[PDB]
């Protein structure tokens, strides 16, 4: 599973012309440093292990971090379920225009305690219910509203103080592929929600502390990470260099191209 | 090991073994065949 | 030799002298959707040379200062022909376009344009905290210039720089790309499949794709060449298949 | 029941771990899958595949498109000056951080591999020229002069049909994997172009010809250590 | 004792798990099980039969019965009109939304398949018309005139001894399972009933006569996510 | 396992009619897409998975939710165990007359720390023993009775900060099968019970605190998720509409057939 | 895996591996067999 | 699921544990591994090569390199005295404690095996002496007299072209393994070195001739119990 | 027991079973054999 082994090469002068390609033909050129120079036969062991998209995409990064308290919306976190929010995972993700990947969320949830006049009460270790509402579903609007009825909609029941909760998701997208990048209209009038918006839908992700009340206001954070497994990138794309600004649309301020330097001939140190 | 104990497919360890590779999807995209050592024209 | 080159797709004919070769789309060949990659249950609308034709786009002159020009297909091709027509009268269409990017110049003409075809090129509106409007976008009738600086308002960020989609458009050689180097290219043709998640999609909320011609180094000509040398985008759908026949969407 | 001692690892999240998680939906069919055309097993496919580089990256050329536009000319003036020089390591160069194969490398911190960078001449098709592209090995001060850039690792790029040559940096190291992040001890060579001659040009033909670089990685290259990337920085919620 | 670590899934009451249990009734005999006839093993095998759709939902006639009637007359008014309109997607739709393939629709999130709506003639038997059921897939505006309607697909329905056409929504999709809940990506086509010609109906024989669509499932139909209801809303305890 | 594929049409003029058929049967017909029009050969992989009634009782749903505090009858919580009690599992066990499952109640309890005047003492880990007491048993009346001691009822006796507690219990019923509806008075008079109540006597569940008391009042919420497996639905019914009243009967207060349109031509988008 | 950890049948996993589906007892529940390529009458 | 019953030792950090835990960075390409020179499986290999003690670790001296040099004199005054005296146990003995072997015994608590002391005269080539290097083993008082040392184990070093005779300790001990902490039950011997002849000189050579020891571990030689070494005491953090 | 439930080698319990040892490294360096039973010179 190594990558090809440097094989030995010596002085040429022939017609090949290995080094000479065009680029005008759209073809990376497949020369290896024997055949622009001279090389030595190097037995290459590296492997491209851990750049395989399975591993590239196998840590876990965040993609949702919210605060719901106990003791209104504020007591339940809600989160239009998409890779996007988060920079450092959406990048990655944003690397190819289609990935069909099992998503595995690892929900990372921790107590804050918020700071109050009165925190002398402690309360019992408190359970954690992340719910998932397939798009279309019922959506709770309280705490303890009837959609927290888990009939059909998966979830946790997550406690705090043990493992971290963690729910692999199959590859739930309509389509063949979650389209990271999708230039296309909701609708067929190509007016409405233009991006990944439309075609990634895919429910909402609502957090509760199972605990009915506490003495004094506790204001758990969710930090969900989303890892990507049995992912099937499909059409790479290169890295965005600007920074992102919305979490459901690829609009951006312009940024450098590289970190300009100060002259074309400027080589530090 | 490569035991899976869950019986969904999605509900499995990450193939973080599979190192299959295809670059001339993207480096040799073209419909004739070019090699190195003759001139691409 | 390499440089000559013929596409015969369709009644259209595109013939070439000075070609590199064609840049299948990320090495797969466009085919009809097979039975096991299909989803829609209709009878595919198959027009092996009603639609899969070559349709010649309108020709942008390559100024000194254009920064680049992008189409977004398919929608690019309304009112192109029966693929158009189709397109209207379709809920899901598929298809693979060969786009033929046509740049003659002479030989002491200095320029290089990345024609590359960016599946699902999602554009940046100038003004992050909007939305732009189809139109800012959209290719029916002129391609839309990407603007040498940044803009602002209600429109696509043009930055040549970040090529519209926040992305480094040095790197969008990752898509399927053809340069047409004044050098030794005069033209070039991206056989790009059919790319999309669903196996087919409608032809007008969704752009399969986007053509960018990006001229890396601007036209350059001494006085006395010719300056009005265009970019003609010819661009064949080959194996274009059509499901749900429906009221023509206008 | 069965006898289970849990090891000092047990009831964590580690990131990068291979472990079996009960499904959210089990048994749910997941759509078809289709073979969409480029599947991306590995990203230094996106890596080896071409990328025009920021090579005059000075001030304010970033924004525009003379970034990656490498001028030369046909002057007598600064003849005996580099068209260009940047560092080869694609981790920490201006130039080659945010190309495809640096931006595939900033996602890691080990990397290796041999750097080809093809160089486009993108000017008159009569424009004729020999350049001097050389990498040379870290160790010895940057080249100063052609002479300098000749001593290392060089190919005479003669300008003609095909109208790119491939500089293949044979990866010359001392150790098996160069960091991407920037360290002396694996710090990379330098990459200077020079006019091997002038780039002769007929009077109908613009002097002030571009080119442009391509920096991609060869079936070599590889990168063993991921790393968060340090170019996508969130100063807050989206 | 055996050395365990644990999963960063542990100590979790994930709802979709297929993990077993202690019993809390060890060695407990059930009931034996009898041939209880209509075993549902699926319940897309309730989705498949047939169920009256509310098709007539204008204010009040929801709480009536005639909800489902689709009124059709022997009169020259409104004959280039259509007889009925309705969006084809079973989980957002008005008059699909509650049948027996919109209720199994609606406790899920994905849905693929062939809707095959059955269309009852329940008027006189010598009532003798011919109607065009037409499906227009998505993308364009819901077909106003009785040509647009026949554009797409449809089915010319006449009325006769079987007095029950099945129009069958030919899947026609840009993915492979469209969304139950109303998004414009996944949007479903317009089903449409018109007069292809007018009831014709003997003099002794009423003018106004009724229709019922059953929206039933094929062979073909599949969901894939499952969701909670939205139609069942709990205010509190019971 | 997959659903029937798509066969391959063209077109007919044929006395077939397949599109013609006879609601008056009281069959659905069976036809196809390639039956009434003209199809391509679709393989469909998609299978009706997660449909099955097992994959759709396999969502964990809840039951029963109570308060029982610490330091009468409050400090216990009650269950007359039927699925009724909350509407979300409800309708989904309401989907069929007939179902035998063995039902997997998997207990979420979290505990409160009411607010008082005084929360400065911090008590430790909460037990909580859920007894179930089959019908006609020994039915508790203080949180310390000797119908706690379980010598034939089962109690998981889970504490707190532990995975939630979870029992898989058979299939108990008198019957071959849970009657979620059942048309049936409880005497043959015809006078008495009427509805589920009277086959769907499954016992109670008491829910206490193993601690005996606490210096500060704590209410436990006690939230049964009743998951159905190995599931054998055997009359399919509607899922009802109107909201549900009542948890011990059927009763109903009217509701609409549809969200109404505003015509019956009235098509959105 | 498919491993019965508990020897009571009730106490093992839900069989959600198990799609078996006869729609004819709903669909199609007529005495007299009716093919879709004939008249019901 | 399964039922496992979590061991008393369950959630603990035991520092010599064999636990497998989750990888860092699962798929890790390594950097290849390659024949390095010298490959260390045992640090008891480390211990079995040579190494200079510091038998004359008088005040000052350890400062400097007369440590090592065992002075020797062409002089009939102390001549019935021994040339040097030390406890035989590397772990605690001034002289042996941070030798090779014993830098690797006070690594460890419990240490077995036959100390090899070799003797190399750095004197005059033409300096001939005979010595009397004896190991006696414990029990006794540490020898006062060249009789006491002949009366244990000894050999007679007859200093010529050799130059270096290796006294070989021969594991006389009442346990299978010597404790490395100053323990009076698994106290060792006392090494002493006499002189059995003068270091007889020319005219022209110097007389005060100096003697290097080796104390090196043998075959026999192992450690059994490891510890935290009491030598590397670390005031607070770097 | 020796059995290595992850993938990773390095995830993986120490080779505390393996006892090789090669002192000649380090004892016996010398090019020319060197016995003990004769004289070193
Ligand atoms: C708590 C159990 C259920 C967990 C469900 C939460 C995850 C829903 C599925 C996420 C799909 C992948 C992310 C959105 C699509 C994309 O943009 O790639
Ligand atoms: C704590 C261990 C014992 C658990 C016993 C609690 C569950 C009792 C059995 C419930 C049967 C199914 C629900 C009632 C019948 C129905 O309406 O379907």
């Amino acid at each position: 599973r190594t990558v090809a082994n440097t094989q030995p090469s010596g002085p040429s002068n022939s017609k090949e012309i290995p080094a000479l390609t065009a680029v005008e033909t759209g073809h990376t050129s497949q020369v290896d440093p024997s055949d622009t120079l001279q090389t030595r036969h190097v037995v290459n062991f590296h492997s491209r292990s851990e750049s395989t998209v399975e591993n590239f995409m196998g840590r876990a990064a965040c993609v949702f971090m919210d605060q719901y308290k106990l003791n209104s919306t504020d007591n339940f976190a809600v989160w239009t379920i998409n890779v996007r929010e988060m920079a450092q995972l959406r990048r990655k993700c944003e690397l190819f225009t289609y990935m069909r990947f099992d998503i595995e969320m690892t929900m990372v949830i921790t107590s804050c305690q918020d700071q109050g006049t009165q925190l002398e009460q402690d309360m019992p270790v408190l359970t954690h219910q992340i719910m998932y509402v397939p798009p279309g579903g019922p959506i709770p609007a309280k705490v303890d509203s009837y959609e927290w009825q888990t009939s059909t909609n998966p979830s946790v029941f997550w406690t705090e103080g043990n493992a971290p909760a963690r729910m692999s998701i199959p590859f739930i997208s309509v389509g063949n592929a979650y389209s990271l990048f999708y230039d296309g209209w909701s609708h067929f009038t190509q007016d409405g929600t233009y991006g990944y918006t439309t075609l990634n839908a895919m429910g909402k992700l609502f957090v509760r502390h199972v605990n009915k009340s506490s003495p004094h206001q506790i204001t758990s954070t969710i930090r969900v990470y989303f890892k990507p497994k049995h992912i099937k990138a499909w059409v790479p794309r290169p890295p965005r260099l600007c920074p992102y600004i919305n979490k459901g649309d690829v609009n951006f301020v312009v940024t450098e191209v590289t970190d300009a330097r100060k002259s074309i001939t400027d080589t530090p140190h | 090991t490569n035991i899976n104990f869950y019986k969904d497919a999605a509900s499995s360890a990450s193939n973080r073994q599979e190192l299959q590779q295809d670059p001339g999807k993207f480096t040799d995209p073209v419909k004739d065949l070019m090699v190195k050592t003759l001139p691409a024209l | 030799s390499d440089r000559v080159r013929s596409m015969t797709l369709g009644n259209s004919t595109i013939t070439t002298q000075e070609s590199a070769n064609v840049v299948v789309g990320y090495g797969e060949w466009p085919s009809y959707l097979s039975d096991k990659e299909a989803t829609a249950e209709d009878q595919p609308t198959q027009p092996d040379v009603a639609t899969c034709r070559f349709y010649t786009l309108e020709s942008v002159q390559w100024e000194k200062s254009s920064p680049g020009w992008w189409w977004k297909f398919p929608e690019a091709l309304k009112n192109m022909g029966l693929f158009g027509q189709n397109m209207h009268y379709h809920y899901l269409g598929r298809a693979g376009y060969t786009i033929h990017v046509q740049c003659n110049a002479s030989k002491f003409h200095q320029g290089c344009l990345l024609v590359v075809c960016v599946p699902e090129a999602e554009m940046g509106c100038a003004d992050t905290s909007t939305t732009f409007p189809a139109t800012e976008l959209t290719t029916e009738e002129e391609p839309h210039v990407f603007t040498s600086d940044s803009i602002t308002g209600k429109k696509v960020q043009a930055a040549v720089c970040n090529a519209g989609m926040g992305v480094g458009v040095g790197n969008l050689t990752i898509f399927p790309h053809q340069w047409i180097n004044l050098r030794t290219n005069n033209s070039a043709t991206i056989v790009m499949p059919y790319i999309n998640s669903v196996p087919m999609d409608n032809m007008f909320r969704h752009y399969n794709f986007t053509l960018m011609i990006i001229p890396f180094a601007p036209l350059n000509f001494n006085e006395g060449a010719t300056a009005y040398v265009p970019v003609t985008v010819t661009i064949a759908p080959m194996y274009a298949e059509y499901n749900g026949l429906r009221l023509a969407s206008t | 029941g069965v006898p289970v001692l849990n090891t000092p690892g047990s009831t964590q999240f580690l990131t990068s771990d291979d472990f079996q998680s009960p499904s959210a939906m089990p048994q749910f069919d997941e759509t078809p899958e289709m073979h969409i055309p480029g599947e991306v097993r590995n990203l230094m496919e996106m890596a080896e595949v071409d990328s025009v580089v920021p090579v005059n990256n000075i001030t304010g050329k970033t924004k525009s498109m003379e970034a990656y536009q490498i001028a030369v000319g046909t002057g007598n003036t600064d003849k005996t000056k580099p068209i260009f020089s940047f560092q080869m390591d694609p981790g920490y160069s201006s130039v080659l951080k945010r190309t495809l194969l640096g931006e595939m490398l900033n996602y890691y911190a080990h990397w290796s591999g041999s750097v080809k960078l093809t160089f486009l001449f993108c000017g008159s098709a009569m424009a004729t020229g020999k350049l001097l592209i050389s990498y040379s090995p870290p160790g010895a001060s940057v080249p100063s002069s052609r002479k300098d850039a000749m001593l290392g690792t060089h190919i005479i790029w003669d300008i003609g049909l095909q109208s790119s040559c491939v500089l293949c940096v044979p990866w010359i190291s001392q150790s098996h994997y160069r960091m991407v992040q920037q360290d002396p001890y694996t710090s990379a060579g330098y990459i200077t172009c020079w006019y091997q001659t002038n780039i002769v040009v007929p009077p109908g033909a613009p002097t002030s010809c571009d080119v442009l670089c391509f920096a991609s990685a060869c079936n070599d290259f590889s990168v063993r250590l991921l790393r968060d990337t340090p170019f996508m920085a969130q100063p807050g919620k989206l």
